[PDB]
C-alpha cells in the first residue's frame, strides 16, 4: 500500500 | 556496499525475507522502488516498514530532507548508528 515516513 | 543491496526485488519478496523469524529487529535491505522510478527503498523489520530513498537531481539521497547523503552506503552507515526517525536502528543485513 504505502511507505513509512520519518516524522517531521 | 552490495551485501544489503538486493536490487530489483519485489516489495512482497523483501517482506517475506525480512520477516524470517531468524531476523532480529533492524534487519534490513535496500532495493529498487517499484512505484517510483529512479528511487530506492530501505526495508526494515515483527513487521516490515518501507522507506522511499529519494535522489536529488544534483546527486545525493535522502529519506527525509533534514538528513541527506552522498550515497546509499553513507545512508546505511548513518542509520546503522541512529534510527533518527526510522522505526528502528539498522542492525542486521538481511540474509540472501
Ligand atoms: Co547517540
Amino acid at each position: 500500500p504505502q511507505y513509512e515516513e520519518i516524522p517531521i | 556496499a552490495e551485501e544489503w543491496y538486493f536490487g530489483k526485488i519485489t516489495r512482497r519478496e523483501s517482506e517475506r525475507l525480512l520477516l524470517n523469524p531468524e531476523n532480529p529487529r533492524g534487519t534490513f535491505l535496500v532495493r529498487e522502488s517499484e512505484t517510483t522510478k529512479g528511487a530506492y527503498c530501505l526495508s526494515v523489520s515483527l513487521n516490515v516498514a518501507h522507506y522511499k530513498i529519494r535522489k536529488l537531481d544534483s546527486g545525493g539521497f535522502y529519506i527525509t530532507s533534514r538528513t541527506q547523503f552522498s550515497s546509499l552506503q553513507q545512508l546505511v552507515a548513518y542509520y546503522s548508528k541512529h534510527a533518527d526517525g526510522l522505526c528502528h536502528r539498522l542492525t542486521n543485513v538481511c540474509p540472501t
